[PDB]
């Protein structure tokens, strides 16, 4: 919806959000083995 | 609407409605027993029984307003298929408030929903056994390919709207407040169809979308009733779309320009899918998931039509000669199929009516 200028950069901000997510599991998951 | 009191004491109401189907001639229609069934901010649902035969009917109260732009009424006249829940009667009345008119649409009575049954499965932690989802999903495909003949889009298919007959299997599309004929060329809003079950091309924003939509619903629906919860979760309309893209991976610049060509240019983020066999348990039928993955595609164009989805291998045990319910009795109506229905593809009546029911 809205203008697809606006919806787009919410879309990629939350998708980022989402890679960030993913790459700090995998961290702790490093984090957690080691322990 | 008038009030009276029979034998048993019970309260009558008596109106006068116009029938669903046939000739526009009102007639008395008396009820009692009634009660609340089901609830929305512009109206409620009623069973009642019907005075002259004892059958029960569901009652259908719904608010008018001039802004509502309601096409409910006038979808619910035309249709006719085993698969839909039939427009027995329909009147006006007015509410305790001043200028409070509701229109009343008098329904068959079917007595559960595919939501209800697929929570109670869900609450005893056990999923639904995968004849029922063959029958389930079968039946509401029939009746996409019935509505979508005549234009006609759902836009709001959800396990709370698939009626059940439980003893007999039988499924019944129901809710036809958001429904609409599709024209092409004429814009339709985007905002529509409920979250969880919103096709992405309707979160992107397109106007243009076409009755695949409820292709991507039922995609949904038969996807929940194989993972026992619904398979995109979103917290709002944004999230909705990424709760799809988390699943799916992200979609590629073309499935993106055959969703909504405004946004074929942005480069977004490529978010790893899931691997289709990740996202069920491990013995979740591989037919079912090959089906869901031919639904849940991001280009409308690419989903499968519901004739086409009726034809699919996944449903092939339906079409067995020995096929029968568990409880022993034998399966609802599944090959009747109409000139109307059958009118996508034609051809492909010589696969869905097997020999055995062509007889
Ligand atoms: N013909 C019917 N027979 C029995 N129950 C019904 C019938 N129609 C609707 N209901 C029940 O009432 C609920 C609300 O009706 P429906 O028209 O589907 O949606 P809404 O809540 O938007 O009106 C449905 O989910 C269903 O549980
Ligand atoms: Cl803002
Ligand atoms: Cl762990
Ligand atoms: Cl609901
Ligand atoms: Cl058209
Ligand atoms: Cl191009
Ligand atoms: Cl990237
Ligand atoms: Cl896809
Ligand atoms: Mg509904």
């Amino acid at each position: 919806g809205v203008e697809p200028q606006k919806f787009a950069e919410e879309l990629i901000h939350r998708l980022e959000a989402v890679q960030r997510t993913r790459e700090a599991e995998e961290k702790l998951e490093e984090r957690l083995k080691r322990v | 609407m008038k009030v009276s009191r029979d034998k048993d004491g019970s309260k009558v109401t008596t109106v006068v409605a116009t029938p669903g189907q046939g000739p526009d001639r009102p007639q008395e229609v008396s009820y009692t027993d009634t009660k609340v069934i089901g609830n929305g901010s512009f109206g409620v649902v009623y069973q009642a029984k019907l005075c002259d035969s004892g059958e029960l009917v569901a009652i259908k109260k719904v608010l008018q307003d001039k802004r509502f732009k309601n096409r409910e009424l006038q979808i619910m006249r035309k249709l006719d298929h085993c698969n839909i829940v039939r427009l027995r009667y329909f009147f006006y009345s007015s509410g305790e408030k001043k200028d409070e008119v509701y229109l009343n649409l008098v329904l068959d009575y079917v007595p559960e929903t595919v939501y209800r049954v697929a929570r109670h499965y869900s609450r005893a932690k056990q999923t639904l056994p995968v004849i029922y989802v063959k029958l389930y999903m079968y039946q509401l495909f029939r009746s996409l390919a019935y509505i979508h003949s005549f234009g006609i889009c759902h836009r709001d298919i959800k396990p709370q709207n698939l009626l059940l007959d439980p003893d007999t299997a039988v499924l019944k599309l129901c809710d036809f407040g958001s429904a609409k004929q599709l024209v092409r060329g004429e814009p339709n809003v985007s905002y529509i169809c409920s979250r969880y079950y919103r096709a992405p091309e309707l979160i992107f924003g397109a106007t243009d979308y076409t009755s695949s939509i409820d292709v991507w619903s039922a995609g949904c629906v038969l996807a929940e009733l194989l993972l026992g919860q619904p398979i995109f979760p979103g917290d709002s309309g944004v999230d909705q779309l990424v709760e799809i893209i988390k699943v799916l991976g992200t979609p590629t610049r073309e499935q993106i320009r055959e969703m909504n060509p405004n946004y074929t240019e942005f480069k977004f983020p490529q978010i790893k899918a899931h691997p289709w066999t990740k996202v069920f348990r491990p013995r979740t039928p591989p037919e079912a998931i090959a089906l869901c993955s031919r639904l849940l595609e991001y280009t409308p164009t690419a989903r499968l039509t519901p004739l086409e989805a009726c034809a699919h291998s996944f449903f092939d045990e339906l079409r067995d000669p020995n096929v029968k319910l568990p409880n022993g009795r034998d399966t609802p109506a599944l090959f009747n199929f109409t000139t109307q229905e059958l009118s996508s593809n034609p051809p492909l009546a010589t696969i869905l009516i097997p020999p055995h029911a062509r007889h």
